[PDB]
């Protein structure tokens, strides 16, 4: 059973510096694709990053080309996200899947992460 | 160890009936809740699958799931690989989305080397085969990569115009169909052709009507076109482009054989062990499955399998297993691929319906008789277009067909994609 | 507990176009009523639309009865008013309740929405 | 006028986890640098730890590599210090500057904070 | 008998912004001074903001000098406090008497009201 577990946290100012992460467990991590997508109430799926199994190609998506840059952690099972310079149209719950924003995912959403960019 | 087509040999599969149900569906489209639903839609879906790389496109209507509106037309292609046992999946690894979403419709796609051609129509008025009197006819193919790099520019995303068209007496042309086939370095795809109703040469005599007393002669002549009194009469082909001259974009429109002559519907062709395999939809008079292999692959000369077993439902004009002459333009999109060519043995995901479009069934028939069936759902969600296709994982033949059910939690026609594995030991 | 999250907008031109959202949670939506009640500083209730559960009946008042229709959208629990044609009397704050104006009301008015129209 | 208030005690047994914080007023925080500085009766200045505006560039001292890690606060100001496994070496009173170790500084010192390690 | 009924928030993310409030019955509150005084367990009286009768009036302590402002409600019993970017210092009962600190007094102090900032 593929169990993912999201961290990080919400509630910043605008044009701060958060530092989500995103730790799994089963499948093997030194070959696979990361990728984080996010979603707000009222709207649907909208990914953000994406890297390979060797870090060698990292996408991103035209509203954050230069927000944040995806790493990867082969070493020990993590995937950190340093979002950096965030508006208030980024209040989203974040997650992690292995694909890039498609309609796939094929692992149950465990409980996702919440980011919260106001006031 | 590989994800690969249906080649060599694969493993002794079940070759009796049997009332055990023996197919384990497993879904892999898990998608994530959507607590605070509107009113959206998806549909016009696309699946092809070749030597490991699959591709998806939708169209996302909110509103109606009929007459509505673009927002965003995700076309995408990936890799198929392994979840880490025995299960294959399908994942995504480059995503193209256009800018304006009401302008492409009707896409194709196509393998390569290392690179999958979408080609699609492009339109300013609407469905094309719905007011094709205005169309101009520009069709527009998308080259996406299965595998990008860093700052290509020119490796991930390329567009080009198909400026030549080589219609020889059709007055338009558009690729309708899932996806075609390569042979070498040749790219073909499945399409529809536009033709003249009063330029048509079609003796009224030749009608299957002798057993069809409840039928007229002209129903042949008048089921060709959308409507009795239309402009065009539809006509299934296949597109032909050549990328090794890369001289000019040609198309090459080749008309499909005269045998059991039906109207335009969606046309799928695909290589299974060895020779290629074509499928045409039944959107006319006959409302049986259009099975066949090809043996001459440019004038689509097909041996058509005359099952009489597998059919797809419609309105009550012409229902389900209705082989007469009949003037309608309904049905719906159920396709099969072929797992076995020394018994002839295809499977795929029919409806299981006389005037209704519910209870997605998946089954296997060989010709005439159904080996195994297996439910992917409940026997009251509904389903319009189904897609599927097998290969192999490593030992062994396995099939993923993207299904459009309506799910509970949803109250959206979602196309979930399950896994169907075929079975090496039956009861 | 019943929650009433009010939402919109403000600060519009005389004229223009603003739509004021009203989501909630608890009671059971598919049959109830809704009302959007308004009150400018210095007056007191002030109703302006009503519907039914069914959609099948629709009251407005005398002074707003061609400026917005409100609407229901039971799948989705909100609460829809698409202002049109305002004017600067119609600077107050709006509420939804399950009253059409009466004195009445069932549960605590918890935020509201403030809408100006002015300059 | 720049006002810089040190706080944070000593009088810790050898191995202990104390944190030493300092905050400020004038100056944007916002955009700016903060760093530890501490002195022994004796000797002369000994940076510590170091840091940048945005919190991309974190600075250490071969002596305290490891024991400590410093932060940002860019929404409160502050200077957080979280030290870990000191030594009794460690004896000194500790200064918040804009100065990594220099011989510079642009605020008088106002008040310092001494921290004993012993018994 | 005069009744201090003292209310606002608490238990909120250090930096935020809260508001609290006290009505009161009884004296014409026409003409009269309010104060709010806090006290942290441990310590004693902390006097915060004061308001005169006419509003003309407004002083503040030396560390909330800029972090709050104290209104006046002359038209309906009550008394504001929009706190707003407080520290883990300010985790004190508030409470509100006629005396800007003093030892004074002339009515038992009700409920009060703890604000909790921590974490
Ligand atoms: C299949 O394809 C064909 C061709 O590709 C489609 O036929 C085309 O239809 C469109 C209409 O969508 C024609 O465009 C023009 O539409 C104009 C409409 O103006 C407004 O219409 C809406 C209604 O609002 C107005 O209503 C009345 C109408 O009189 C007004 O008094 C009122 O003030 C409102 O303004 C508005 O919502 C909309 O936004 C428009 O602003 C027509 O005015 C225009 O007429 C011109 O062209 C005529 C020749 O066609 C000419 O005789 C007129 O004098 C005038 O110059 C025109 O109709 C396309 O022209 C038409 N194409 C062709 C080749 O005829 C067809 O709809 C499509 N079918 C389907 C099912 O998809
Ligand atoms: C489109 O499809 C129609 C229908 O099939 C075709 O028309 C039919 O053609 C066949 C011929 O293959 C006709 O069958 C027979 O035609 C005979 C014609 O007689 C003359 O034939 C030649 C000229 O072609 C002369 O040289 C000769 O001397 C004859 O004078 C008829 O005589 C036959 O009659 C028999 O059947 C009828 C019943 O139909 C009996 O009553 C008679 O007693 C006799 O037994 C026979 O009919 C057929 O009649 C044609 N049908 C019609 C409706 O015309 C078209 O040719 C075809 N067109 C194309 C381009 O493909
Ligand atoms: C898609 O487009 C590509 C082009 O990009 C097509 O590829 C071409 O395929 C044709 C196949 O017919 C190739 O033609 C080849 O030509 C060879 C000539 O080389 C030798 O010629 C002499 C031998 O005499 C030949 O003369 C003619 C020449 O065409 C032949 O037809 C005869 O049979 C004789 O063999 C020698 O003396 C000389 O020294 C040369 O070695 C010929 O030998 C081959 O048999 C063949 O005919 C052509 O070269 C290909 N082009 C490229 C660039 O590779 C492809 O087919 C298209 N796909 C389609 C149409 O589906
Ligand atoms: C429909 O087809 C199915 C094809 O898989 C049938 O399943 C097979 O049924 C047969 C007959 O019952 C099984 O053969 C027996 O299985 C039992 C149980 O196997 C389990 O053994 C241990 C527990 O002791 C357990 O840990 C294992 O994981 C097994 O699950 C054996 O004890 C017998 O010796 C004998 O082998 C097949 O095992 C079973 N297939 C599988 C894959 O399990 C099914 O019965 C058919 N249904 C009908 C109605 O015909
Ligand atoms: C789904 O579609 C199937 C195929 O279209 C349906 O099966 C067909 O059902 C119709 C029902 O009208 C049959 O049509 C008639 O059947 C009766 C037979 O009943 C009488 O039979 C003899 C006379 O032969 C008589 O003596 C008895 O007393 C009965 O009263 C007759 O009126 C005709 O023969 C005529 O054929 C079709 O025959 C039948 N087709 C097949 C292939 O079975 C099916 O019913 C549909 N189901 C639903 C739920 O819609």
């Amino acid at each position: 059973e593929v169990q993912l577990v999201e961290s990080g946290g919400g509630l910043v100012q605008p044009g701060g510096s958060l530092r989500l992460s995103c730790a799994a467990s089963g499948f093997t991590f030194s070959s696979y694709a990361m990728s984080w997508v996010r979603q707000a109430p009222g709207k649907g799926l909208e990914w953000v990053s994406y890297i390979s199994s060797s870090s060698s190609y990292t996408n991103y998506a035209d509203s954050v080309k230069g927000r944040f840059t995806i790493s990867r952690d082969n070493s020990k099972n993590t995937l950190y996200l340093q979002m950096n310079s965030l508006r208030a149209e980024d209040t989203a719950s974040y997650y992690c899947a292995r694909g890039l924003a498609g309609v796939w995912g094929i692992d149950v959403w465990g409980q996702g992460t919440l980011v919260t960019v106001s006031s | 160890e590989g994800v690969s087509n249906l080649v060599g040999l694969p493993n002794n599969i079940c070759l009796q009936k049997t009332s055990n149900q023996i197919l384990k569906p497993k879904l892999i489209s898990y998608t994530l809740p959507v607590v605070g639903q509107s009113g959206t839609c998806i549909t016009d879906p696309l699946l092809a699958m070749d030597e490991g790389y699959f591709a998806y496109s939708h169209l996302e209507k909110i509103g109606s799931c009929s007459r509505g509106v673009s927002k965003q037309r995700i076309i995408g292609v990936g890799e198929v690989l392994d979840r880490g046992d025995e299960v294959p999946s399908l994942f995504m690894t480059n995503v193209w989305t256009p800018s304006n979403p009401n302008t492409v419709y009707h896409c194709s796609a196509v393998y390569n080397n290392e690179f999958y051609y979408v080609l699609c129509a492009v339109s300013v008025v609407g469905d094309p085969i719905l007011n094709s009197t205005y169309w101009s006819g520009s069709l527009m193919m998308t080259r996406l990569a299965v595998k990008p790099k860093n700052n290509g520019e020119s490796y991930n995303q390329h567009q080009f115009a198909l400026r030549n068209i080589e219609k020889g007496k059709y007055d338009k042309v558009m690729p309708y169909g899932p996806s075609g086939i390569k042979q070498g370095d040749t790219l073909y795809f499945p399409a529809v052709g536009f033709l003249v109703r009063t330029e048509f040469t079609y003796n009224d005599s030749n009608c299957p009507i002798a057993e069809c007393q409840y039928s007229k002669p002209e129903n042949c002549r008048l089921s060709m076109g959308i409507r009795p009194n239309s402009h065009y009469i539809l006509r299934s082909g296949l597109l032909k482009y050549n990328l090794s001259d890369e001289e000019n974009s040609k198309i090459v429109f080749i008309e499909i054989s005269d045998q059991r002559l039906s109207i335009g519907s969606p046309s799928k062709i695909y290589d299974s062990l060895g020779q290629p395999v074509f499928y045409q939809a039944s959107f006319s008079w006959d409302t049986m499955i259009k099975f066949g292999d090809v043996q001459t692959v440019n004038p689509l000369v097909v041996n058509w399998r005359d099952n009489t077993v597998i059919s797809r439902p419609g309105q009550s004009q012409c229902p389900r297993f209705n082989k007469c002459p009949e003037v309608c333009w309904e049905g719906v999109y159920n396709d099969a691929f072929l797992i076995d060519r020394i018994n002839w043995i295809s499977a795929g995901v029919f409806l299981d319906s006389n005037q209704t479009a519910e209870n997605p069934v998946f089954t296997v028939f060989k010709d005439n008789e159904v080996l195994y069936r297996a439910q992917l759902a409940s026997e009251d969600t509904n389903a319009q277009k189904t897609i599927t296709n097998c290969f192999l994982l490593k030992n062994k033949i396995w099939c993923i067909s993207l299904v459009e059910i309506y799910d509970t939690g949803d109250n959206v026609i979602r196309p979930k994609l399950f896994a169907v594995k075929i079975p090496e030991q039956c009861t």
